[PDB]
């Protein structure tokens, strides 16, 4: 199933995490979802922690060898489609115009789901130059494009 | 490795170093250097050098004694944005915390002992090391 | 049932978009830890070489030799 491109690309991403905690063939299993981000998957917390993530650093250590089948358990995780966002957001739209208000906006993020950090929040509107308007409104489907079509 | 930059810059040095432009470095030869510089070392500091060499030393045997002990090495301005690296705001120092972390539990860890050599004489003021005295402090002994 | 089958998938609609999120600044920080993986090659290297260099007498001489050229 796993093309060779991609075995490719998992042992270079494998490497650079390898070296950030310490080279020594392995990498910390805290680190497991990161290093899945890093090839282009999302996996929620609880995807990474089904195949063996653990809550912090300094538990347990990955081997290459044992690493791949993790990567290969989540490759397959359920991704939100667009759609799918824009139903989750609707329901917070008050007049369904296409606006939410930014301190809404900051409560579905940090106060729902699989919260976000104030400082991961602040961040991601940042990097997506996502401002509101002078009434604090914004406008969520933009917002939804940009994290979706991702950095560059 | 090991770059031509690098050796240019050992095959410049050799040349320097040989006075007599004999094509070898011999003790007048590292007598001259010396005392062009400052303190010269007596004839027996002098001999001890020479005799790191198996051979009479001319630029391959000077190669010899410096590659392996230089084939890692970076210019100044290479070292100081490997620093700059971790220094977003170019503030040109490091929180001490911050880099003693970076050098002792990451990449190729530092060890007990190679982070008490290291951090002996860091110019490191006010929770700041700074990086660019550093560099300048390892270059140049 | 279908009211908490509701709440559910909205809670995990939310779920995957910072899923979403959490890709997006990751992603966005990779190319900026691969160079500070260099730049910490670099530091850690150079340092080790110094540590074995500093009392060597020909790497003394070495030294004050290179800003001459
Ligand atoms: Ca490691
Ligand atoms: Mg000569």
């Amino acid at each position: 199933k796993l093309s060779q491109d991609e075995i490719d690309d998992l042992k270079e991403v494998f490497e650079l995490f390898d070296f950030w905690d310490g080279r020594d063939g392995a990498v910390d299993a805290f680190k497991i979802g990161d290093v899945c981000r890093c090839l282009g998957i999302n996996p929620r917390n609880e995807d990474v922690f089904a195949v063996g993530g653990t809550h912090k650093m300094g538990e347990k250590s990955l081997p290459f060898e044992e690493f791949l089948p993790a990567y290969e358990g989540l490759m397959d995780c359920e991704q939100g489609t667009y759609a799918d966002y824009m139903e989750a957001f609707k329901t917070f739209d008050r007049e369904g115009q296409g606006f939410i208000s930014g301190a809404e906006l900051r409560h579905v993020l940090s106060g729902l789901g699989e919260r976000l950090s104030d400082e991961e929040v602040d961040e991601i509107i940042n990097l997506t130059d996502l401002q509101e308007d002078l009434e604090g409104n914004v406008k969520y489907e933009e917002f939804v494009k940009k994290v979706m079509t991702g950095p560059y | 490795r090991l770059p031509q930059k690098l050796m240019q810059e050992m095959k410049e040095a050799f040349t320097m170093i040989d006075q007599n432009r004999d094509g070898f470095i011999d003790i007048n030869d590292l007598k001259e250097m010396f005392s062009s510089l400052g303190r010269t070392p007596d004839d027996k500091e002098l001999t001890a050098m020479l005799k790191e060499a198996p051979g009479p030393l001319n630029f391959t045997m000077f190669l010899s004694i410096f590659s392996d002990k230089l084939s890692g090495t970076d210019s100044e301005e290479t070292i100081r944005n490997a620093f700059g690296m971790f220094d977003e705001l170019d503030t040109k120092k490091l929180n001490i915390e911050y880099i003693k972390d970076l050098l002792e539990n990451m990449g190729d860890n530092f060890n007990k002992d190679e982070m008490r050599m290291t951090f002996k004489e860091a110019p490191v003021e006010g929770g700041k090391f700074d990086y660019v005295r550093f560099v300048a402090m390892i270059k140049g002994s | 049932n279908l009211e908490e089958m509701r709440d559910e998938r909205l809670s995990k609609i939310i779920s995957m978009f910072q899923a979403h999120i959490r890709g997006y600044l990751i992603r966005k920080a990779y190319k900026k830890l691969q160079d500070q993986r260099i730049g910490l090659s670099v530091i850690q290297r150079n340092i080790r070489k110094w540590l074995v260099l500093r009392n060597w007498q020909w790497w003394k001489l070495y030294a004050k030799v290179k800003p001459l050229l």
